[PDB]
């Protein structure tokens, strides 16, 4: 034998055929996950949980696929999520069809892959210009226009029944995090969920929701104007980096050691009382001795807090995190807190911090959600992340692309017209791109139960004469225009679908041979 | 809709079937033929070395030629079986050059290795070999000189051609005595009908090779020698040879015949009746005066008892291949009816003697000038030497066998391959195409036979080929390598000659074997 | 090609594995050579295709570089490790010709092994290769072309596109050409008293998958990959002359030296000793904040104790980063890297000369990753390239695709003489060595003639991966080059040929000067020298001896 190698080496055209067949099977599973009528997929993890969603991102993430080429399709799910967050299912279906539709050849024509890649680069450039021409800008300051825009990703989800309520939650969450360009991030958006309740009763509340009850019974659970001060240091007695190792010669020295530990913690409590904070939040644990001198002055003690929640509390009340108690000043004390209350729920306690709402640092807010179970909460949370991500594209990119499969079909018509004018050896790879673009609107017909032969034939004819906004209706499976359909989608979602799908197809076409299990 | 659980995919071919396609399959098929060629490279040439092969049955067999070597080992890979077919086809048709055909067939695949690594597909490569093999055969016929133009003797013609096949064997030193045998063996056979079964050599363990003898008669050895043997004289003057296909026995191989006798007196008649039926066939043999009785079927005891008093020698259980060899030299032919035997069916000879060699007794027919058959009794120390000399003389008789049909003088020892290769290079210069590199590779592939001649001799093959191409520049023929004088020169003055059927079949078999594997780009093996 | 194995002789005994001698070793050396050679044959040339290797954990690697492919292949054959380490030596020194040197050295072993069976001695074969190589190097010096009458950077732009070919960036090589040329010119420094040298890897490669590869932005300055310590710190610094502090000193609660044991007889000393432990660190950070440093870089992690003063002073804190990354930041901005803070005097102090200078320091978020973009450096310019792709596996290939392009341009500005690529040199060295050795002749003529045809494996392999006719292109490369070797340097015409050929895209013979494909002369030299030593070492081995492990 030689090295680590051989076994059965797949060479020739069958190595690329195995790459096309395996990657095509990735889009066939979520093929029914596209459209407003899309079904759901229940996943079984090795940990014992359950994941039920129609989003191709969460479906392809938990599924373990062992194959050199097929795993590259799994990586495309996080490309759409991390950059945008909407259109993850469209990219996988498009990229899966491009590899099959743009390269049936080399099984027949024996065309070299790089020759096809050179046509894919020119087809991607022309596809971007077509999307820019069919995109009509929309005002970002219109609240009525943003509500119908968020409902785009909602129409394919289960929250479409609450869409009227859901657009209220997604618009106020993005506008609050937006800081004046207008850069926002979801790290400050809280995904915390409340089990049980009514979805209509769920609302976005400013502030941070804590799961911890007040430590002492005499701590006031109702405060008109709370004053919050954040402390990273624990209120307990610090042992120090090096051992103290006190040598006690006389019996009176040992009692002084335990007496200072009471006075040393008391010294840190007296410095806190200088700013008389109503609510004191400590990142680490707190001793039962430190809470007494804080209760005498009116300070409130809480359980240890994670580092992630300390950053959101400082944004709401404007407080500054103060580690050193001696350096604590009135300038770093948080103010303008609306209400402090604690409500009883059987699972856990909940502490509410309300903002007085009245440029500076961006405000933080939490989204309360009342579902029917624990798994329903995780489904709506994934729906909110997809719905709120739509509002981030329109603010950075006011351009608005056509939806309902009109973007992909508009490109397929322009590619077919330039395919005959280009001629050359690249006409076949260039024209084959248009055949892969019409598969996305074709899926909308197969899920609706209509005839894709007669509908797509009239869709291409009415596209040139009628307008560029003509598309497939999801519910009725008919030919309608996106102007009267009332739903649109940002251009960033369509641009990421065309770029990621084509750039990934060029990687799989360059594969010659495949060797498995070389070494680790 | 599904039956249950999950359904695995169905593989097209049966599980365990090895199938691979592309250029990598042809390279694996060529390396299978080259690996087999590596064993037959040192065997080429008069200085070639024998190969010792032991099979799974622990049966020792030593053979210099590549025909038997490939028969001993069991070949698995399909492409390696192609070299076995050309070795057996060369052996049955002619029998000489069975090793050189494998060397040429594998060298054509070796020269096609750099062509397959290029963008040239194997279909255009076969076109150059098919075109070059047609011109190479026409060159051999033009280099053949008729022997009747010089009006030489026909006996000396077969002697010089027989000594060529004796090379590379154990006969090369003893060829003085051994060539004078096989040459006289083919002259006994009819020029119109030549048979390899009549020249069959018996294996006699022990003895010396130079102690062998050649007599126009035959030897049927012996089987049992029933009661009455060793009393009969083993030396006859002018015996009458009689052969019988009928079996002489008392109710032995005859089918069971139920005999019912209702009387006691009639039972005495049937007992003496069998004695009269057996002695009736024996009495009719004596009336003809036959001193030698041969039979294919066993001989009964009463028979040998009858001929014991009459001195007539009788030996049965002789094989059919031996009896068919006897009936030719004895004149008239077997009569299986004792009452139908006529005087003209009996044989004769000038002398008959039975002598014992190697603890085995052999009846030797001697003094038969009209005998159209012959026998060869070979000896030796090892039993493997006898099998080697028998196969050495077998291929040597085939030289003088094919020479009587067609008489053509063709050069040997690398002289023919170098002359044909240069004529192909001058023709390739006018092609100006893909075939120019293929014909030049085909002419270079024909040089492999002179390669193993110098390599096995210890001399360098680079300096010899350089002296050839400079010498072949001017018009020359028969010019080749000479091992005795250590210098390369004219083989026509060396008198070494070879038949034309060896070189013509070597070029046609090597091209046919090469184009067969190169046309297969995929191999599928089930089970 | 080895059958029947070998018969173990009882008269010859050695501990460990059996000893194989004769032609079987050289047959296994070529068999092991063709095993690693056939892997890089399909990956050579713009029409070539790379291969995939599974790591058994589910992760794979897609790269066209022959060095990474051979590095991932662990060869148990003793002579097979030479070609594996040959690729790691090729990209480390020159940085180009990695796939070619493996294929050239493979054909040298295949032809020489066929010559050993011809009975010519290997040392005579080696002598023929070394004499032919000495004259081949002299021919490379004759075909050198110095850049003249060129407009702008087009000389370096056309050469950089050659290395970009055969890789995923080849289609985008038009846009990436200006990014690579401008990257190595910004890191330009001076050493050896006037000699110009360039750092390797100095250009930061950041991986963010999104948008398209053609939209990759070229930052006019260095970019560092790190996460901010405190989220309350400003991510954008407004105003010019931003002061950057490069420090190797972490700010943390630290234990006193292990050779110290604190023993106190009074409880009253526990308050001052515990407070002084954090107070010693305060003296170092206080003098830095008072100097007006906007950005403070630190090699080691910083506890939240000292991150409080950075928020009040509006100073951006930094945590653990690569040590080699912080060196080029201080050199570009003018700062001085401080391993340990000290002064010549026995008193601690901080000088303003240790602070860097730049136009601005901003933190941009690419996808979900956040990195710092430092633009407009003062003392020395810098550059960075953020690669964008569909998935992280394509970004892993673009890194090696970008790293190989930096090595080709690096060797271009060191020697102004360049040679045309695309199989032009391999076709020119063939005919030059054909007329060679004709004067000497004798036995060495055969070994030298095979060395000339051994270089033909490179131009012939390029035509196979293009699914075209190789015999049509190879016959043309021999037609234009052969007739022009005897030309006399007047009446012109003549040598105007032979300088171009073997265009894989159009399958026609076109001028490489107008096409733009060029290769540095450094990549051609030392490639045949390293391939010769790999051929000589393997050819000289008659017998391989394997010892069983204990
Ligand atoms: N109600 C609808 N009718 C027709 N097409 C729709 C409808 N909703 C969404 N689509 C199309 O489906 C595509 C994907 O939308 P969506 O399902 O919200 O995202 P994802 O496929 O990532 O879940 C969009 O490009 C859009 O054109
Ligand atoms: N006396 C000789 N001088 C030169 N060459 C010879 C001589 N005898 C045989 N040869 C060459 O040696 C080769 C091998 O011959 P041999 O081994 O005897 O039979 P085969 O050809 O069947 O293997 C032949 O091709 C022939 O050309
Ligand atoms: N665009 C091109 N056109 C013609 N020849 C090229 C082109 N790009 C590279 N080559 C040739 O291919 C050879 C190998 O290039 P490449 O594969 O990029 O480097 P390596 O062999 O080190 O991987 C070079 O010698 C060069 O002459
Ligand atoms: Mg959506
Ligand atoms: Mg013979
Ligand atoms: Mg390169």
């Amino acid at each position: 034998v030689f090295m680590n190698a051989s076994q059965e080496r797949t060479t020739g055209r069958q190595a690329q055929i195995s790459n096309i067949t395996a990657a095509k099977a990735v889009a066939d599973v979520i093929r029914t996950c596209l459209g407003p009528k899309a079904m759901l997929k229940m996943l079984l993890d090795p940990m014992g949980g359950l994941v039920l969603t129609n989003d191709g991102h969460a479906i392809l993430r938990e599924i373990d696929v062992a194959h050199p080429a097929a795993k590259s399709m799994l990586e495309l799910s996080r490309t759409q999520d991390e950059e945008v967050g909407d259109g993850t299912t469209t990219v996988i279906i498009l990229a899966g069809e491009i590899l099959a539709q743009c390269a049936p050849y080399l099984i027949e024509k024996n065309i070299h892959p790089v020759i096809i890649i050179q046509a894919l680069k020119k087809a991607l450039t022309d596809a971007l210009e077509v999307i820019k021409q069919v995109s009509k800008p929309v005002d970002v300051e219109n609240d009525a226009a943003m509500k119908k825009l968020i409902q785009a990703s909602i129409g394919t989800k289960y929250v479409i029944h609450w869409s009227e309520k859901m657009c209220e939650l997604a618009l106020d969450a993005v506008k609050t995090v937006r800081k004046d360009f207008e850069i926002d991030i979801k790290r400050y958006v809280r995904v915390e969920k409340i089990p049980g309740g009514d979805v209509l009763d769920s609302r976005v509340l400013k502030g941070v929701l804590l799961n911890k009850d007040v430590v002492h019974p005499k701590m006031s659970r109702h405060i008109e104007n709370p004053r919050v001060v954040l402390l990273d240091c624990p209120l307990e007695y610090k042992k120090g980096e090096s051992q103290t190792n006190i040598e006690i010669e006389k019996e009176e020295d040992w009692n002084r050691i335990l007496q200072i530990e009471e006075e040393q913690v008391q010294l840190m409590c007296e410095q806190i009382l200088a700013v008389r904070p109503t609510l004191v939040i400590t990142e680490k644990g707190v001793s039962d001795l430190a809470q007494h001198y804080l209760l005498k002055g009116g300070c409130s003690v809480l359980r240890r807090v994670k580092k992630s929640d300390n950053n959101r509390i400082a944004r709401v009340t404007g407080a500054t995190i103060v580690n050193r108690v001696e350096d604590l000043k009135e300038s770093d004390v948080g103010t303008n807190c609306g209400l402090f209350k604690v409500e009883m729920i059987g699972d856990e306690y909940f502490s509410f911090l309300d903002n007085c709402k009245e440029s500076g640092l961006q405000k933080a807010c939490t989204i309360m959600l009342r579902g029917g179970s624990k798994d329903i909460l995780n489904e709506i949370d994934r729906n909110l992340q997809d719905a709120m991500a739509v509002a981030r594209n329109v603010m950075l990119s006011p351009s608005l692309s056509p939806g309902g499969g009109a973007t992909e079909m508009a490109v397929s018509v322009k590619l077919a017209e330039k395919a005959k004018q280009l001629e050359g050896i690249q006409q076949w790879p260039y024209q084959a791109v248009a055949d892969a673009m019409e598969c996305i609107p074709r899926t909308l017909i197969q899920n609706a139960g209509g005839d894709p032969i007669r509908l797509l034939s009239q869709l291409r004819a009415k596209h040139a004469q009628g307008n560029f906004t003509t598309g497939i209706d999801g519910d009725k499976g008919k030919i309608v225009d996106m102007v009267s359909y009332g739903i649109w989608e940002p251009e960033v979602i369509k641009q990421q679908s065309v770029k990621t799908a084509i750039e990934s197809a060029c990687l799989l076409l360059r594969v010659d041979d495949i060797v498995s299990g070389v070494r680790k | 809709m599904n039956f249950g659980s999950q359904t695995p995919t169905i593989v097209v071919l049966k599980e365990g079937t090895d199938a691979s396609q592309g250029k990598g399959q042809i390279i694996s098929n060529i390396n299978a033929c080259v690996a087999v060629q590596e064993a037959l490279k040192p065997t080429l040439g008069p200085l070639g070395s024998d190969i010792l092969i032991v099979t799974s049955n622990q049966k020792t067999t030593i053979s210099n030629d590549g025909a038997t070597i490939l028969k001993l080992l069991d070949v698995v890979h399909p492409a390696a079986k192609t070299l076995v077919d050309i070795s057996r086809a060369q052996d049955a048709e002619v029998g000489d050059g069975t090793t050189s055909v494998t060397i040429l067939a594998g060298e054509l695949m070796k020269e096609a290795k750099p062509f397959l690594e290029e963008g040239i597909s194997s279909h255009l490569i076969m076109k150059g070999y098919r075109k070059a093999v047609s011109l190479a055969v026409e060159k051999i016929n033009e280099l053949a000189v008729d022997i009747t133009s010089e009006k030489s003797s026909g006996r000396e013609l077969l002697e010089r051609c027989a000594r060529t096949a004796m090379s590379s064997k154990l006969i090369h030193n003893n060829a003085d005595f051994f060539v004078k045998m096989c040459v006289d063996a083919v002259l006994s056979l009819d020029r119109n009908d030549l048979d390899d079964k009549l020249i069959g050599i018996k294996k006699i363990p022990g003895g010396a090779m130079e102690e062998s003898l050649f007599i126009n008669g035959v030897a049927f050895k012996k089987t049992f020698s029933y009661a009455g043997f060793e009393q009969q004289p083993k030396k006859f003057n002018n015996p009458k040879i009689l052969s019988l296909n009928v079996e002489l026995e008392l109710k032995a191989e005859k089918d069971n015949a139920e005999v019912r006798v209702e009387h006691v007196e009639d039972y005495q008649a049937i007992v003496d009746a069998e004695w009269q039926l057996i002695f009736e066939k024996l009495r009719q043999v004596e009336e003809t005066g036959a001193n030698i009785v041969l039979s294919k079927l066993p001989i009964g005891d009463l028979a040998t008892q009858f001929f014991a008093d009459r001195n007539i020698f009788c030996a049965g259980r002789v094989s059919a291949d031996d009896m068919n060899r006897v009936i030719q030299a004895v004149g008239g032919s077997i009569q299986s009816t004792t009452s139908d035997i006529k005087p003209e069916h009996l044989g004769t000879c000038a002398l008959f003697e039975e002598m014992q060699i190697g603890s085995e007794r052999y009846n030797l027919f001697q003094g038969c000038p009209q005998a159209k058959t012959c026998t060869l009794l070979l000896r030796g120390g090892a039993e493997q030497v006898i099998a080697e000399v028998e196969r050495s003389l077998h291929d040597a008789i085939m030289i003088v066998k094919r020479a009587l049909q067609n008489k053509l003088i063709v050069a040997g020892g690398g002289a023919t391959e170098m002359e044909v290769s240069k004529c192909l290079r001058d023709y390739s210069k006018t092609i100006a195409g893909k075939q120019q590199m293929i014909i030049n590779a085909f002419a270079k592939a024909l040089e492999v036979i002179p390669r193993q001649l110098c390599e096995n001799a210890g001399f360098d093959a680079i300096e010899i080929l350089n002296k050839l191409r400079l010498a072949h520049s001017k018009g020359e023929k028969w010019y080749g390598v000479v091992f005795e004088t250590e210098n390369i020169g004219d083989n026509f003055a060396k008198f070494v000659w070879e038949p034309a059927l060896v070189k013509i079949n070597a070029l046609n078999s090597a091209t046919e074997a090469t184009n067969l594997i190169l046309s297969v780009d995929e191999t599928i093996t089930n089970k | 090609m080895s059958q029947l194995f070998n018969n173990s002789r009882s008269d010859t005994l050695f501990l460990g594995g059996e000893k194989i001698s004769g032609d079987d070793i050289r047959n296994q050396n070529v068999l092991a050579t063709m095993a690693v050679a056939n892997v890089v044959k399909s990956s050579l040339g713009p029409v070539g295709l790379d291969k995939m290797l599974v790591d058994d954990i589910g992760d794979f690697t897609v790269t066209n570089d022959g060095a990474t492919i051979l590095s991932l292949l662990d060869v148990q054959h003793p002579a097979g490790k030479i070609l594996v380490e040959l690729a790691q030596q090729q990209d480390r020194e020159i940085g180009d010709g990695t796939t070619s040197v493996v294929i050239i050295a493979s054909e040298l072993l295949k032809r020489a092994n066929e010559l050993v069976k011809n009975k010519i001695h290997p040392t005579t074969i080696i002598t023929g290769f070394r004499v032919a190589l000495r004259e081949a190097i002299r021919f490379i010096n004759e075909v050198l072309s110095t850049s003249v009458d060129t407009l702008g950077k087009e000389t370096l732009i056309n050469i950089a596109k050659t290395s970009m070919s055969s890789k995923i960036i080849g289609a985008d090589s038009d846009f990436f050409s200006n990014m690579v040329v401008d990257a190595l010119l910004a890191v330009k420094t001076q050493n050896s008293k006037g000699e110009i040298k360039y750092p390797v890897k100095a250009v930061n490669v950041l991986k963010a998958h999104g948008k398209s590869a053609t939209e990759s932005l070229l930052v006019p300055g260095y970019a560092l990959n790190c996460t901010v310590a405190s989220q309350a710190m400003p991510k954008r610094i407004a105003g010019g002359n931003v002061k950057i502090a490069c420090l190797d000193l972490n700010l943390q609660k630290a234990r006193m030296a292990m050779g110290v044991q604190i023993n106190i007889d009074d409880p009253e000393q526990l308050e001052q000793i515990r407070k002084r432990e954090a107070g010693i660190v305060l003296e170092r950070v206080k003098k830095i904040i008072d100097a007006g440093a906007q950005v403070v870089l630190t090699t080691k992690g910083i506890d939240d104790l000292c991150l409080k003063e950075f928020v009040e002073a509006k100073i951006m804190g930094v945590r653990r980063c690569k040590k080699e990354d912080l060196r080029r930041i201080a050199r570009a901005t003018g700062a001085t890297l401080v391993s340990s803070m000290s002064n010549l005097e026995g008193e601690e102090t901080f000088e303003s000369s240790y602070l860097g200078l730049c136009d601005e320091v901003v933190q941009a978020k690419f996808s979900d990753d956040e990195c710092i973009l430092i633009k407009g450096t003062s003392k020395h310019s810098s550059s960075s390239i953020i690669l964008r792709g569909a998935n992280d596996y394509s970004l892993d290939e673009m890194e090696r695709s970008l790293h190989d392009s930096l090595s080709v341009v690096k060797r271009t500005l060191e020697s102004g003489n360049v040679v045309p690529g695309g199989g032009c040199v391999e076709a020119a060295l063939n005919i030059y060595l054909d007329n060679f050795a004709t004067t000497v002749g004798s036995r060495e003529q055969l070994a030298i003639a095979e060395f000339a045809a051994a270089l033909l494996i490179i131009p012939k392999t390029l035509a196979v991966n293009a699914a075209k006719d190789s015999s049509e292109l190879v016959a043309k490369l021999r037609s234009y080059h052969a007739a022009s070797q005897m030309a006399k340097p007047e009446d012109v015409k003549r040598r105007s040929y032979r300088n171009y050929g073997l265009d894989l895209i159009r399958g026609k013979i076109v001028d490489e000067i107008h096409a733009g494909v060029l290769e540095p002369t450094i990549s051609k030299v030392k490639s045949l020298k390293s391939a010769l030593e790999a051929c000589v070492a393997i050819l000289r081995i008659d017998t391989m001896i394997t010892v069983d492990p204990e």
